[PDB]
Parts: C-alpha cells; sequence; structure tokens
C-alpha cells in the first residue's frame, strides 16, 4: 500500500541493533523496529561521507 | 581494571550480597557485543540471582 524510507546514521557497531526485537542503546533510546516488522535494513559504512 | 587476565587463566570474581542496576550496563555505548543467553537483558532489572 506505501512503502516508508526510514534513514539515519549511526556506528557500525551498532547496525546490529536495527533489527526486530533488538535492544540496546540506538534499539532503546533512538529507533525501535516493531518485533514483526516487515521490511529490509540496508547499511552501508560511510566513513568516505 | 587497568589489566584483564588473560583467556587461558580467565579471571573469576564473586558479585554478591548487592544490587546491580544492569540497565547502566546494557544501555551504555561503550560495549560493542552484549549477548544475554537465557535470560533478556531489558527483564534483567526485574530478577535476582
Amino acid at each position: 500500500t506505501n512503502v516508508y524510507a526510514d534513514s539515519f546514521v549511526i556506528r557500525g557497531d551498532e547496525v546490529r541493533q536495527i533489527a526486530p526485537g533488538q535492544t540496546g542503546n540506538i534499539a532503546d533510546y533512538n529507533y525501535k523496529l516493531p518485533d514483526d516488522f516487515t521490511g529490509c535494513v540496508i547499511a552501508w559504512n560511510s566513513n568516505n561521507l | 581494571a587497568t589489566k584483564f587476565a588473560s583467556v587461558y587463566a580467565w579471571n573469576r570474581k564473586r558479585i554478591s550480597n548487592c544490587v546491580a542496576d544492569y540497565s547502566v550496563l546494557y544501555n551504555s555505548a561503550s560495549f560493542s557485543t552484549f549477548k544475554c543467553y537465557g535470560v533478556s537483558p531489558t527483564k534483567l532489572n526485574d530478577l535476582c540471582f
């Protein structure tokens, strides 16, 4: 019906937190996926940017 | 601690007769890995051992 693109920057260590059912500083206080999330999480190193 | 053990001679410390706010550890940004087994890191502040 729609696709929502959510976009942001984090540490490389924290990419593991951008998943359903995760916890941690980013998952808890910044950005939470629902436990039954349907979607894809796409990330790339941006040290050159 | 300023120096840790070698893994072949890994240190063990009893933590006892005390109150632990595990959420200080868990939502710290410092730890690159914080994986819990048989317990959930959020509910860890609700338990005793």
